[PDB]
Order: structure tokens, then sequence, then C-alpha cells
């Protein structure tokens, strides 16, 4: 994640939901498929 | 004469993804001399691209039963998924995550400790009717890497035999038994015998027969064909899955969400011509009838570019601040995969496979098959796992996190298998003194090939052929056209011209393996489909739109006359090569409806495809 990195969480736990070690920034499942920066990942 | 080098092993893998790898540490662990045969570095098989997730039935957000994700995977197979393989993946499936955690992959985790779950595909709670599930795992954003570095790793204590940068031409079958495979040793062109008395052929999709697909350029049915050289069937190769909106040159999918958050599809005139196709949801519309309606306006003459072979999504028209918040990461996509700014200048974009349910048959345990005489039969030594195969849990649809569990669960099923039925240091059969001589002359052809056809030219028209002929717009003309124009190209392999006739990382050679490789799974696929008279999961064709079963169960059962199997399409499609020729022969077997255990899970009857 170079210019438009995810994110980052302290400690690597989410502030919203306390998921620990898991996907940086905004929830990837947000609109049904699995998304990163754009990218669909698996649907 | 080429170096020929014999290996002796319990047990060959060919391939080092992630089916690959669970069957190797597998076989290594249990004590099996295993050697695991990769052209790639195992940790840059496609299997590292899936960031995503996993799914199993845990119940940590939620009351769950692998039960329930039995049904989603049967229902999402729209009844071309064999229940007992089904069965034993989704039953399966917890255990293996927690496996999985325990060897040392970092499954995200609940405040309280439990591996955190999310809700994905589409997947339900009590057999559809208790809403939805949240059954699916990942580790940070990095689920098929860290799965890879985690049986790579821990092979490596049990003295697994790694040949990288090995490509494996053939199985050395003899009389009807798997007694290893000969590889091709690219580094330095010598040919080796790996002989072993069990093979596990995990080598991946073949998504690169198409010009839009998500794999990488190696993606190339290597052992699918392998199977077909030796006269064993492929099954269901018609079946691919495809998303709507593949970067075009990329083959990098793009969310949904760009339409969520506003964005449209464009055609050549500037239209929204989703609005056409589905008046009340547009560029929302589901991912079946964007697809379809996206290949239209490319069959129609409204495809954009100089080739007009894709359309537009347009998103220049949001406030960069929208996109910035609501889609981070879109713009650097964008102008890495599209050189595209995504604030002046439409994506270009075109449905892109992503999934091949289809490949080598097998039972639930990872066997392969044949079928003679209208009987399954297994096939002694050989076995089967992950995307090359056809167990079949995916039947005509792939269920979304379902395919990173199949390669475990059946990587390990394989290993199963093998240890259940044989020992370490059982005696390895032998082999002819000429077996593999085939496979030499066919590399020496094409080694020293001097006719008037570029390997990338043949391939090129390959992939468009069957984007135009074989991808999501089915109908019987446009189908039959393109049979006749794979079987041309098929033709003109003859013809190649090749330029390197070195033996030192000969790359020219090796591509050209893999054509007549993709030459092999595109013909199959594409008779396949021709012959399929039907609509069914991810195969639609406009002339043949409803599902055909041996009833109609859109209606009541009592009283209906019940089709022979020979009037309905709920069977698997098995398929052959005559290599020489190009010739291509279908036969069918009935889809294996019971389960495991019935008191257990029960089989699911079809029922209507819902929408
Ligand atoms: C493409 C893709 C798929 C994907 C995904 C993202 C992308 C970009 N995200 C997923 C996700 O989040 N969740 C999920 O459930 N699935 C996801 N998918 C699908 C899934 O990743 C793939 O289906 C799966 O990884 C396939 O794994 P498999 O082990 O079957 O295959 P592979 O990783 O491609 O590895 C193939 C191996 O075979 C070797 N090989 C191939 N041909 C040869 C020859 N001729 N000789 C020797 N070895 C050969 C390759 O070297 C490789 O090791
Ligand atoms: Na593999
Ligand atoms: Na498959």
């Amino acid at each position: 994640l170079e210019k438009e990195p995810l994110e980052k969480f302290p400690d690597d736990v989410n502030p919203v939901t306390k998921e620990k070690g898991g996907p940086r920034g905004p929830e990837p499942t947000r609109y049904g498929d699995w998304e990163r920066k754009g990218r669909c990942i698996d649907f | 004469q080429y170096p020929v080098v014999d290996h002796e092993f319990d047990a060959v893998v060919v391939g080092a993804g992630g089916a690959g790898l669970r069957a190797a540490f597998g076989l290594s662990e249990a004590g099996f001399n295993t050697a695991c045969v990769t052209k790639l570095f195992p940790t840059r098989s496609h299997t590292v691209a899936a960031q995503g997730g996993i799914n199993a039935a845990l119940g940590n957000m939620e009351e769950d039963n692998w039960r329930w994700h039995f049904y989603d995977t049967v229902k999402g197979s729209d009844w071309l998924g064999d229940q007992d393989a089904i069965h034993y993946m989704t039953e399966q499936a917890p255990a293996a995550v927690v496996e999985l955690e325990n060897y040392g992959m970092p499954f995200s985790r609940t405040e309280d400790g439990k591996i955190y779950q999310r809700a994905f595909g589409g997947q339900s709670l009590k057999f559809g009717k208790g809403g939805q599930a949240h059954r699916c795992c990942c580790v940070a954003d990095r689920t098929g890497h860290s799965l890879l570095h985690t049986l790579y790793g821990r092979s490596l204590r049990y003295d697994t035999s790694y040949f990288v940068e090995y490509f494996a031409l053939d199985l050395l079958m003899e009389n009807g038994e798997c007694r290893g495979v000969i590889a091709l040793c690219i580094e330095d062109g010598s040919i080796h015998r790996i002989r072993a008395k069990n093979t596990v052929v995990a080598t991946g999709g073949y998504g690169r027969t198409y010009f839009s697909c998500t794999s990488a350029h190696t993606s190339t049915g290597d052992g699918t064909a392998m199977i077909t050289r030796a006269g064993l069937p492929c099954q269901d190769l018609e079946f691919v899955q495809f998303h709507p909106t593949g970067i075009y040159g990329a083959g990098c999918l793009i969310t949904e969400g760009c339409r969520g958050e506003g964005g449209i599809l464009i055609n050549s005139q500037g239209e929204r011509f989703m609005e056409r196709y589905a008046p009340v949801a547009k560029d929302l519309a589901s991912r079946d009838v964007v697809s379809r309606s996206m290949t239209l306006e490319i069959r129609e003459g409204r495809g954009c570019g100089p080739e007009k072979d894709h359309v537009y999504l347009q998103l220049h028209h949001l406030p960069p601040e929208q996109l910035a918040t609501r889609l981070p990461g879109i713009s650097e996509t964008a102008m890495i995969f599209a050189g595209v700014d995504v604030t002046k200048e439409p994506i270009p974009v075109l449905p892109t496979v992503h999934y091949n349910m289809g490949g080598i048959p097998t039972n639930y345990k990872g066997q392969v098959l044949r079928h003679v005489n209208g009987q399954d039969q297994i096939v002694p030594g050989l076995y089967a796992c992950g995307e090359a195969a056809c167990a079949s849990v995916h039947g005509a649809n792939r269920l979304g996190a379902n395919s990173l569990l199949d390669l475990v669960v059946f990587g390990r099923a394989c290993a199963l298998s093998i240890e259940e039925s044989c020992r370490p240091g059982d005696k390895v059969p032998p082999i002819k003194p000429n077996a593999g001589e085939e496979s030499v002359m066919n590399l020496d052809k094409l080694r020293f090939a001097d006719g008037s056809i570029r390997t990338s030219e043949l391939r090129l028209s390959m992939q468009k052929s069957m984007q135009n002929h074989a991808a999501v717009f089915r109908v019987g003309s446009v189908l039959q056209e393109g049979c006749g124009k794979i079987s041309k190209l098929y033709g003109d392999l003859k013809h190649l011209k090749t330029f390197d006739r070195g033996m030192v990382w000969n790359t020219d050679l090796v591509e050209t393996l893999e054509l007549q490789n993709l030459m092999l799974c595109a013909l199959q696929t594409i008779y396949g489909a021709e012959a399929r008279k039907e609509s069914r999961g991810a195969h639609a064709r406009e002339d043949y739109k409803v599902r055909i079963d041996e009833y109609d169960y859109s209606k009541p059962i009592q009283g209906q006359q019940k089709k022979p199997f020979e009037e309905h399409w709920r069977k698997h499609t098995l398929s052959y090569v005559d290599v020489g020729t190009g010739k291509v022969t279908l036969e069918y077997r009935p889809v294996i409806d019971k389960t495991l255990n019935e008191a257990d899970c029960a089989t699911v009857p079809p029922a209507i495809r819902s929408y």
C-alpha cells in the first residue's frame, strides 16, 4: 500500500469491531464482495 | 538424445499452491518420501493472490452449523455439485481452519479470542431460512500468502523434496495406473522421470484460455492437459466463472463498490447502457446481468477502444474527496493497472475469468476417476486437488471463500487417502526403459519448430476466440462458430515457429508447451459448452434459458415422468481429445446426490434457482 495505504490500527485492533490482526482500513466486505484498494479480490 | 535422470519417491505432488502444499506437507509429515514438482517457486503460486477469506462454520459470531454451509454450497452449485464431496468439505472445514491456526496461520481474532468471521458469498443460516451467516475467516490482508508460507515452511522440517522450476510434461501411465511424472528441468533442459507409487495433480486453473482472466500468464491448464494426453476425461470444463468488471489489459477485478458509490458503465456512444437492460437496478444489477449486458454492448458494436472490445466504468463525475474517502486506493489501482487517472478518465473494463469449476474429475477422497461403460472407476496411483480438480464441490458455480477451503480440505484428503492405503517405502512400481519417450519427442519437435506462426500470435488468437464465442454470452450459432475456430487453431499448432534452440532457461519452449495445453483445455471448454443445451450456474444460454433436470422442480414431483439420463442435463460433462487429430468426444456421468451419511446430512433435492 504505497501511495494510498490502508489505515493500520494501533496494536492491530480495529477500534470499531475490536477485531485483532484483521483487514486494515475500511471493511473489505462492505460492498458485498471482498475489496482492497478498489480491487475485487473475491466475490 | 536428452539427458534423462530417474528418481524414485513414495509420492509426487505436481503443484506447490495451497492444494499441492497441503498434500505434500501431509505426506511428508506422515513419513512418506515426497517430491513436490512446481514450475513456479512455491510462494509465487496464484494462491498467493488470494487475500480474502476461507469459509468454515466455527460458530464464533453466532450459532452456526456446517450442514448450513453444505446447503449453501449445494444450492450455489445449481445441483451439479456432488453432495458427498460437499459434505466432506463443509464438515471438515472447522477442523481444517483450526489446524491451520495451530500450524501458525494468524487468523484474525475477536476481542474474546475466537477466530473472527464475516458474512460473505450469500451464505446463510438454517438451510437458507436463517438470514446471513458469518463464517468467512481471514489472516490480515494476506490469507493466501499466509497459507503458502505456513505450509511450505512447515514442510521443510519433514524434508519434502522440491523440484522448483520443473515443468511437468506428462503422467507416467502404465496399464491404467499412474507411476509418476516426466518433467523438464527448465534451467538446464534435462528430462526427469520421477517415479512414485502415488501422484497428486494440483496444478491450478486454466484462465489463460481467455483474453481476460484474473490469473498470471502461468495458469495454463497443464495438469488438465496431462490428463487429456493420458486418454482420461476432464469434467465440466465449460463451467467458467466470470466477473463483469476486470480492467482491460490487466485482468484485475474492481469492486462492485465502484458502482455502489455512483460509478456508471458507459459504451462507445457515451450511454449509460444499464438503464436499458435493468431499468430499476441499473449498474447495481446482479453480476450475471451486468456481465451479459456488457457482453451484448461489445457484441452489438458499442465497445470502446481501438478494437471495440471493452466498455468504460466512469468515476470522474464523483467529487475527488468522495473517491478518496469512500473508495480509498481506487486511484492507485487504476493508475497502476490501467494508467488511468480516475478523476479525469474512465477505467476500461470487460468481463473477466476468475475461476475454473471444471477440471480433473475426482471422488471425495481426491482419487482421479475414469468412466468406463457407465461406471466410475478410480485410476490407481492418481489424485488431484484444488482448482485443477473437479471433486465437484462447486458444480456450476463456486461460492466466494470456498476456493481456498477446497485446497486445504482436498489436499489433506489426498494425503490421508494415500496414508490409509500405503506405507512409506512400499515398492515403487517400475517403468519401461522408454517410458516418456513421446513427451521427449514432442519437446524436441517444438524446440526445433520452424513453421510460420509465433506462439504468442496463436495464443492471442485462441484467447480472443474464446472471449468472443465461449464467454458469458452463449448461444448455439456463436458457440458453433467458435468451435470451428478453435479446431482450426488447433491445426495451426503444427505450424508453430520457435526462436530459441538452446537448453538453458528456454522459456520460449515452455510457453509453447503451455500453448499446447491451453488449446486442449479450450477445445474441451467450447465443445462442452456447445453441447450443453440448458442454463445452469455460470453457463447461461440465450437459446436454452432453463435448467433441465430429471424432473421439473418448479412443479410438485408427484405424477411427473422422470426424464431418462440421456434426456436431461443434470449430469457432468466428460471430455476427451485425440491429441493428434484434435477430435473431441463428450460423455456424461451422473451427479452424486448421496451424502456420506444421510442421518448426519440429508441430500438436498434440486430446487428452482433463486435470483
Ligand atoms: C486468481 C485469484 C483467485 C482467488 C483470489 C484472488 C485471485 C486474484 N482470492 C480468493 C479468496 O480470497 N478466497 C478464495 O476462497 N479463493 C480465492 N481465489 C481462488 C483461489 O485463490 C484459487 O482457486 C486457488 O488459490 C488455487 O490454488 P491451487 O493450489 O489449486 O493452484 P495455484 O495456487 O495456481 O497453484 C498451482 C501450482 O501448480 C504448479 N504448476 C502448474 N503447472 C505446472 C506444470 N506444468 N509443472 C509443474 N508445476 C506446475 C504451479 O507452479 C503452482 O505451484
Ligand atoms: Na497447488
Ligand atoms: Na476446478
